[PDB]
RNA sequence: UUUUU
């Protein structure tokens, strides 16, 4: 379980929700053991829940928080057409619009 | 000179203007419906209240106003109009009762007794005069991805 | 090389006429109305009806030899409305698009100096 | 050899885009998918191509820049398969241990 | 695309607004429609012509003339531009006396009823019916789609015949929901 | 919860 900050763009309301971590995040937690010796990871959820409910990777940072600072910086680069910028994962149009 | 022509035009606009208020003022003058005049009065009192056009009354001003009201007692039911409506059952109706109560409330108003606006000009003059591009745009570039008034136009 | 006719457009409330005649006005070249191009009597005054009527006369006139028309648009006039309706406006636009050269456009609505009484009555009409 | 926050490179890019001071740039912990890291990889993909072109034009005046993306559990398609980032898919090296 | 011309006489009370809006009038006419625009100050009539070598759309000239005409009747520029943008907009025009022979204060009150206080009633009709209305003295012009202008006309006519604005307003909500 | 020039 992880407490993530979810930003509702429609109403600008910020919420903190406790939800399932991603599979990679869980794999990273299991990796904390095994750095100094053979170790064990005891997960408090069943494998059935893990395979079905856990997302493979958590959503990228860009798709979860405001981008007004980034747009200003890129506009100071004379990057007028942010839409055609080669992003790894482009930000949502609505977030860009606001 | 031709400046004289400019003077006539300026007068002509001012005359055309004065007529427009006269026509509008003439028409609003004829309408004397209670509902229409009531709506206009209410909206005016809001605007004056919201903009605070009216100056605050000093304590001495209130005392003088209260003195006249006590001297006269002009806002009680002994007046000719109030006595006429009351004694003849015309105040049982809602509308004329409101006017009587409006008069009475207005009279009541006058009877009442470590250590731990200037509008901001955000114009370009009030500015932090800090000092720090075309080639950087060339770096961007490398990335890639009244006419017709009087003559034919 | 350029022959002129006259295209008379009568834009009433419940129908639109497009009548093309020679310069004098005695000889009719083609008369088509909104009713002849629509199935329901409600849509006879519709702009769509006028467009079909205008296109039909435009095609017919080209066959005859007429290559340009002077537009004389009119309303019912008289004691009724004096400005042509959208049916007339639509007919004018279709005629322009047809390629038929538009010479001169004038409004010839019958306007009375002063007329008889209007059919409405004292209380009015057209609820 | 200089260790620094992503924002430091972002600002140094604000002031000099070609990063003439640097011979190679390492973006570590890219699996974190930080917004700043995403912006830097997007900008650096463009920078490195620029510097390679300039080196091809004038090796003496202009030199190449080598780019390394370092991560643990990367979704390699995010950076290898994204042709908008890199028109030619970069090689991927896996440390098997 | 033969050489053709249109002339649209500007009434004097619309000349000054035509001046202030000329900068935004000739660009769309000369660029999109490829029309040759000009105003004859001697005749005070806007002149439009088809350029045979450049103009390509046969309906550009008539489309432009209607756009000038709409501004001439009293419609704002942007609303007139809708005639250039679209092809299914028409102008309905009728007089108060056509509906009912009103004179004196009766005519003044009829115009006031249509406009409403602060123009609210006119805007109410315009929004509900998706049309634009210009109330020039006793002369009423309505701009919009053919089915739309008829709906606005009926709401206007009911006001002329004496129907109070309040009842007409409720009827606008009903038709607006149907739309 | 994180976290940044």
């Amino acid at each position: 379980r992880s407490k993530e900050r979810k930003y509702n763009e429609s109403n600008g309301v910020q919420s903190f929700e406790v939800g399932w971590v991603s599979k990679a995040s869980a794999n990273q937690r299991s990796g904390r053991a095994g750095r100094t010796g053979p170790g064990h990871c005891y997960r408090l959820y069943s494998s059935a829940v893990f395979e079905h409910d856990f997302e493979q990777f958590s959503k990228p940072e860009i798709l979860r928080m405001p981008v007004e600072s980034i747009v200003l910086q890129m506009k100071s680069m004379a990057i007028h057409n942010i839409i055609n910028f080669p992003f790894p994962t482009p930000p949502d149009r609505v977030a860009l619009s606001k | 000179p031709e400046e004289m022509r400019k003077r006539t035009t300026e007068m002509r606009l001012m005359r055309e203007l004065m007529f427009r208020e006269e026509r509008k003022a003439r028409r609003l003058k004829k309408i004397k419906s209670k509902t229409y005049r009531k709506i206009k009065k209410k909206e005016l009192m809001k605007n004056r209240e919201l903009a605070a056009v009216s100056s605050d009354e000093d304590n001495e001003d209130h005392d003088i106003a209260r003195a006249k009201e006590r001297m006269t007692l002009k806002h009680k039911t002994n007046s000719k109009w109030a006595k006429d409506m009351i004694k003849h059952g015309m105040t049982n109706d809602a509308e004329t009762r409101e006017e009587m109560e409006e008069m009475l409330r207005q009279g009541e108003r006058l009877k009442a007794k470590n250590p731990w606006d200037l509008l901001l000009t955000a114009d370009d003059s009030t500015r932090l005069k800090i000092v720090d591009f075309k080639q950087q745009d060339v770096i961007a570039e490398a990335f890639a991805g009244l006419p017709g008034w009087g003559e034919w136009a | 090389s350029q022959v002129f006719g006259v295209a008379r457009i009568y834009a009433s409330f419940n129908d639109t006429f497009v009548h093309v005649t020679d310069l004098s006005g005695k000889e009719t070249i083609a008369r088509v109305t909104g009713g002849m191009k629509v199935k329901a009597d409600r849509d006879e005054s519709s702009p769509y009806a006028a467009m079909l009527a205008a296109q039909d006369v435009a095609a017919k006139c080209k066959e005859v030899g007429i290559t340009a028309v002077h537009v004389k648009i009119r309303a019912t006039g008289g004691t009724r409305t004096k400005t042509p309706g959208p049916g007339g406006q639509a007919a004018l636009r279709a005629l322009a698009r047809s390629g038929l050269r538009i010479g001169r456009i004038e409004d010839v609505t019958p306007v009375p100096s002063d007329s008889t009484r209007k059919k409405g009555g004292r209380r009015g009409r057209r609820l | 050899v200089k260790f620094m926050t992503d924002g430091v490179l972002l600002r140094e890019m604000m002031h000099d885009f070609k990063l003439t001071k640097y011979s190679s740039i390492i973006i570590d912990e890219a699996h974190e998918r930080n917004i700043n890291t995403d912006i830097l990889i997007g900008m650096l993909s463009r920078c490195v191509r620029l510097r390679a072109k300039l080196h091809k034009e004038n090796p003496i005046e202009h030199k190449k820049l080598k780019l390394i993306i370092m991560s643990a559990t990367l979704r390699v398609s995010d950076f290898s398969e994204n042709k908008t980032l890199f028109p030619i898919a970069p090689p991927v090296l896996q440390v098997d241990a | 695309i033969k050489f053709e011309s249109r002339k649209i006489m500007v009434p004097p009370h619309r000349m000054t607004p035509l001046r202030n809006s000329w900068t935004k009038i000739y660009p769309p006419l000369v660029e999109h429609l490829k029309l040759q625009v000009r105003m004859n100050l001697k005749t005070k009539s806007v002149e439009l012509r088809t350029n045979p070598k450049f103009t390509t759309d046969p309906g550009a000239l008539q489309k432009g003339a209607d756009f000038i005409k709409a501004f001439t009747l009293g419609f704002d520029l942007d609303d007139s531009i809708a005639l250039l943008r679209l092809d299914d907009l028409y102008i309905e025009t009728f007089e108060v006396k056509d509906v009912k022979t009103l004179t004196g204060d009766h005519l003044s009150r009829a115009i006031g009823r249509i406009a409403g206080k602060d123009g609210k009633t006119k805007f109410a009709i315009e929004n509900a019916t998706r049309t634009r209305i210009v109330l020039a003295d006793s002369k009423i012009h309505i701009l919009g789609g053919f089915t739309h202008i008829r709906m606005a006309r009926e709401s206007v006519v009911s006001l002329i015949l004496g129907s109070p604005p309040g009842k007409v307003y409720g009827n606008l909500r009903t038709v607006a929901s149907r739309l």
